[PDB]
C-alpha cells in the first residue's frame, strides 16, 4: 500500500489541454493509442519499489545514442513506449563534468535482451527515481545512477507494527490455560499401557467441562486456572499504524480506508494535505522528466507545433 | 508471512497463531432445511 | 520388553539365593509392567531387577521367610535392643510411620527401591497435554 | 535529542509485546536431568509436544510438585507516553501534527 | 495474514463462552469409588440428578 | 471451517465451539394455543 | 527467546520475580512544563510547539 | 564418554579392594550415563569414579558385604552402642530419616556423593527454554 | 456501528476514488480492441468524435 | 593459575605429613579449578592450599586413614563418650545433620573450608547480567 | 535561580534538578547520511 497508492493517485485525473482548433481531440488520440496513462503509472510504481525505473521513447527512423533530440522531427511517427526497471538498464558512466546537461547522470544505457547491445542516450529516456539520494557521487549499491527505494526509510516503522500483530493474535489462543496436578504423576507416566489408561479417560473427562457439566476430582488434585491479561493492548495496536501512516505520509482516512479511529478529520479540511502532496509529484517528478516528451507529442499534430499551447 | 529464528514467531510446529491453519470444505444437504425453518438468523 | 528379567537377581543381588519359584513366577510377573520400550537400553534390565528386589525385601526373604520363620506382616522398625536382659523397643506404624504417607506407595524405604526411584525419574518425565 | 528520545521508546515498547506474558515451570530436581545429553533430550522432546498446544482446548497435566506460575507485564499508560514524544519532535521541526504524521 | 489473524480470534473467543464458569467437586477418597463398574455408576447416577 | 493440527481448534471431538453443533426439527400443535394466550411476547 | 511462544524451565529453587515500574501521571507532568516555557517565552502553544 | 572409568577406584579410593566383578560390570555400567562430553576434561574421570563409590557404599562393601555378612537392606543409622552390657539404639527411617526426603534420591548422605554433588552443580547449569 | 469518522459530507468519497481508478486504468485500456469494434458494428460506419 | 600449589600444605598445615601421593595427584588436581587469574595474588596460593585440606580432612587423614584404619564413610559426629564403662552416643546424619542442607556442598564444617569461604566471598562477587 | 539554606533546594552538589546541568557541543559528519536515509523522522 505504501508503494502503489501515493503513485496511483497522481495519474487518476490528468492533463486537460488548452487550445481547441479541433486539435484537443487528436492530441489525445496519440496518447490513447500508445497507452501513456497506464505506462506512466506502471513506471512510477517500479521506481517506487526498486531504486528507479525508466521508459524509453521510440521515434521512427532514429538510429542510436546520438545527441538525441526527438524535438526537430516534424512528422506523425511515434511507435515505441517500452518501460523497464533498473533491473533491465545499466547506468555505466557518471561524467562528472560540471557543465553538461544531465550532470551526474549516466550518459549511456546498456539495454537489450538477446540480439544486440543498444547503447541508448538519456534524452531518449524518461528518468524516474523513488527518493533522491543526497550525495549521488558517493552513492553505492546496485542503484548507482538511480534513486533509493521507499521501503528504505519506513522499514523500521513497518516491522514494529507487523510483529505486534502476530504477537497479540498469539495470546488469544492462550487466553486461559489451566493445569491439573496429580499427586504421584511420575509413576503413572512410566509405561505405555498405564499412561493410555490415564489419558484416554482425561480426554472424555476434560472434553465437555463448562456450564452444563461439572468436573469430579479427588480432594488431592488441584485444578488451578491461569488467565492472561489483555489490558491496554488495543491502544498499542493503533499507535503503531499511526507511525506507519506517518512514514508513508498518508493520513488514516486513506491509509487503512476510512478508519473509525480518525478524530481530526473536520468536515472542511479532511484530506487537503494529501492533495497538496500529490500536486508536488505532478509538478516536481512528472513535469520535468517529461520534457523530451510533451513537446514531441504536440509536435506529432501533423508536424506543426504552436507556442501558446500548454496544459 | 513472518518467521523469526528465535522465539518461534511463525513456526507451524510451535506457534499456533496462524501458522497452523487451513480450511476444509464443508457440505450440507438436509440441515439446510432444518436451519432455514428453525433459526431466525438463517431465514 | 522383549526379554523378562528372570533369575539374574541371584547373580546381580547376591543375598537372594533362597528360592527360584517365589521370585520369577511370583514377583517378576508383577513388576515388569513398570518398564517399557520407551526407556533406555541400559535401564530396562536393572530397574526391573531392582524393583522386584524391593518387593522381595518388603517381605522377609524371597518366599517371605528365611529358614527361621519370624516375619511380621507390618514391617515395624526396631528402635533399640538389649541382650543383657532381653528388652526391645519397636516403632509405630499405623497409617504412616516416619516421613512416609498413607495414600501412596513408599519407594524410599529400602536401597532396592531408591535405586529404582532415581532411574524412574530420569526415564519418565512427568507431563501430559490431555 | 528530540529525535532520539522518540525512536528509542518506539523500539522498547515494541520489544515488550514479545514478552507480553512469559511463564516458568519449576521441576523439583532439575539439576540432575540436565546432566547429560541423552537424558535431557528425553525431557525436552516431551515438553515440546506438551507445551505446544496448551491453551483453550487443551489442559496441561503436571505433577503436584511442579509449579507453573505466569508473569504478566504491564502496559498501563504506555500509549500516552508514545504520543507526547512525537509532539516534541513536531515542535522541534516546527511542523504541526496535521502535516507531520499526516492527518493524525 | 490479515485474514487469518481475524478468523482465528473469532473461533477462540467463541470457545471461551462454553467454559464461562467451570466448577469442580473434590471427594476425599475418589480413587476407590471409581475402581469398578457397579460402584461408579452408583455414584455418577446420583450426581446427575443432584447437579442437574 | 477452520481446523488446526495442534491445539484442536476445529475438532468435533475436543473443541465444542461450533464443531459439535447441528439442528433438530421441532414441532408443536397444542402449545401454540398456550403461548399465544399466556405470553405477551408471543401474542 | 522467552516470551509468548517459549516457556522457561527452571529448578524449583530458582525464583524469577519481575519488577514492573510505574508510568502513572507522567504525561500530564510533561505537558505542564512546556506551558511554563511557552509562558516564559511569551509565545502561546499554538505557535510554540506548532499547532499542538 | 570415550573411556569408561573402570578398576581405578581401587587405586583412587583405597578402601575398596574386595572384588572387581561386582564393581566394574555391576555399578560402573549403571553410573556413567550421568557424565557427558559436555563436562570438563578434569571431571569426566573423578565424578563417575565417585558416584559409583556412592552406590558401593550405599550397600555394604563392594559386593554388598565384607567378610562378615552383616548387612541391613535399610541403611538404618546407629545412635548409641555400649559394650559393658550389650545395648544399641538405632535410627528411624521409613519414608525419610533426618532432613532426607521421600520422593528424590539423596546424594548428601556419604562423602562419595557429596564430592559428586559439588561437581554436578558446576558442570550442569539448570535451565531450559522448551 | 463502530464507525466514528464518517462525517456527513465525506463518508465514502475515498471509496469512489478507488473505483474510478479501476474504470480508467484496468477496464479502459484492455478494452481497446473492443469499444472501437462495437462502435464499428453500427452498420459498418464509425465516427471520430464518438466517445463515452 | 600458572603454578599448581603442590606439596606446600605439609609445611603450611603441619598436621598433614602422611603421604605425598594421595594429596598432590589426588586432591590438588580436583581443587585448583576453583581459583582463577581473576583473584588477588595473595590469595591464589592459600585458598587452594586450604580447600584441598578440606577435602583431606573430610576423609580421615591424607589417604583416607592414619595408621589405625578406623574411618567411617559418613562423617558421623560424636556427642558423648565414656571410658569407665565403654559407651558412646553418635549423631544423626541422613540428608543433613545440624544446620547443614541436603542439596548443596557444606563448606562450613571444618576450619579448612571456613578459611576458604571468607576468601571466596571477597574475591568472587556474585552477579551476572546474562 | 533559587537556593535554600535548609533542605538544599538549589545546591549543585546535593540537588540534581537543574543545579547540576550544562550543555556540551555535539558533532556529526557521517551519521547525517545514516539518519537521513534510514529514519523517517529525520528525512
Amino acid at each position: 500500500k505504501a508503494v502503489t497508492i501515493p503513485a496511483l493517485d497522481a495519474v487518476r485525473k490528468w492533463r486537460d489541454w488548452q487550445a481547441d482548433q479541433k486539435d484537443i481531440s487528436r492530441i489525445e488520440a496519440t496518447e490513447k493509442r500508445l497507452g501513456l496513462q497506464q505506462k506512466l503509472l506502471q513506471c512510477k510504481t517500479l521506481a517506487r519499489l526498486w531504486g528507479g525505473a525508466a521508459i524509453v521513447i521510440g521515434v521512427k527512423d532514429q538510429d542510436m545514442a546520438t545527441p538525441f533530440e526527438p524535438e526537430t522531427v516534424n512528422k506523425d511517427d511515434l511507435v515505441y513506449l517500452t518501460v523497464m526497471s533498473r533491473r533491465e538498464l545499466s547506468p555505466e558512466e557518471l561524467e562528472q563534468d560540471p557543465l553538461d546537461e544531465f550532470y551526474a547522470r549516466p550518459k549511456r544505457y546498456q539495454v537489450s535482451n538477446g540480439r544486440n547491445l543498444s547503447f541508448v542516450h538519456p534524452s531518449r529516456i524518461v528518468h524516474q527515481v523513488g527518493e533522491t539520494h543526497p550525495d549521488p557521487m558517493l552513492a553505492t549499491g546496485v542503484n548507482v545512477g538511480w534513486g533509493d527505494s521507499t521501503l528504505q526509510a519506513l522499514y523500521d516503522a513497518m516491522m514494529n507494527s507487523d510483529n505486534t500483530q502476530a504477537n497479540i493474535a498469539s495470546l488469544v489462543f492462550e487466553a486461559n490455560v489451566d493445569v491439573i496436578g496429580l499427586p504421584d504423576f511420575m509413576e503413572n507416566m512410566s509405561s505405555e499401557v498405564y499412561r493410555q489408561k490415564l489419558l484416554d479417560r482425561f480426554t472424555l473427562a476434560a472434553a465437555g467441562k463448562g456450564i452444563n457439566k461439572t468436573l469430579m476430582l479427588d480432594a488431592e488434585e488441584v485444578f488451578t486456572a491461569h488467565s492472561r491479561s489483555f489490558a491496554n493492548l488495543d491502544k498499542i495496536m493503533e499507535q503503531f499504524i499511526l507511525f506507519v501512516a506517518g512514514a508513508a505520509d498518508i493520513p488514516l482516512t486513506r491509509f487503512l480506508g476510512q478508519s473509525p479511529a480518525g478524530m481530526s478529520s473536520t468536515g472542511q479540511h479532511d484530506m487537503k494535505n494529501y492533495h497538496d502532496r500529490i500536486q508536488s509529484i505532478q509538478t516536481l517528478d512528472l513535469q520535468p522528466s517529461m520534457y523530451r516528451l510533451d513537446e514531441a507529442i504536440i509536435r506529432s499534430s501533423l508536424g506543426a507545433r504552436p507556442e501558446e499551447l500548454f496544459y | 508471512s513472518l518467521r523469526s529464528m528465535i522465539s518461534g514467531l511463525g513456526d507451524p510446529l510451535r506457534d499456533k497463531n496462524a501458522s497452523t491453519f487451513h480450511w476444509d470444505r464443508q457440505l450440507d444437504d438436509r440441515q439446510l432445511l432444518y436451519a432455514y425453518r428453525n433459526s431466525w438468523v438463517a431465514r | 520388553n522383549p526379554i523378562p528379567a528372570a533369575s539374574d537377581l541371584k547373580t546381580r543381588y547376591p543375598e537372594f539365593t533362597g528360592v527360584s519359584d517365589a521370585v520369577v513366577n511370583a514377583i517378576i510377573a508383577e513388576v515388569n509392567g513398570m518398564v517399557d520400550d520407551g526407556w533406555e537400553v541400559s535401564d530396562q534390565k536393572p530397574a526391573v531387577l531392582a524393583l522386584a528386589a524391593h518387593m522381595l525385601s518388603r517381605e522377609g526373604y524371597p518366599g517371605r521367610a528365611t529358614n527361621p520363620n519370624s516375619f511380621d506382616p507390618t514391617n515395624r522398625p526396631i528402635l533399640s535392643r538389649k541382650v543383657g536382659d532381653v528388652s526391645t523397643t519397636f516403632g509405630r506404624t499405623d497409617g504412616g510411620a516416619a516421613e512416609g504417607g498413607a495414600n501412596s506407595y513408599n519407594y524410599s524405604s529400602t536401597v532396592y527401591g531408591q535405586t529404582f526411584l532415581r532411574l524412574l525419574r530420569l526415564n519418565a518425565p512427568a507431563v501430559g497435554l490431555v
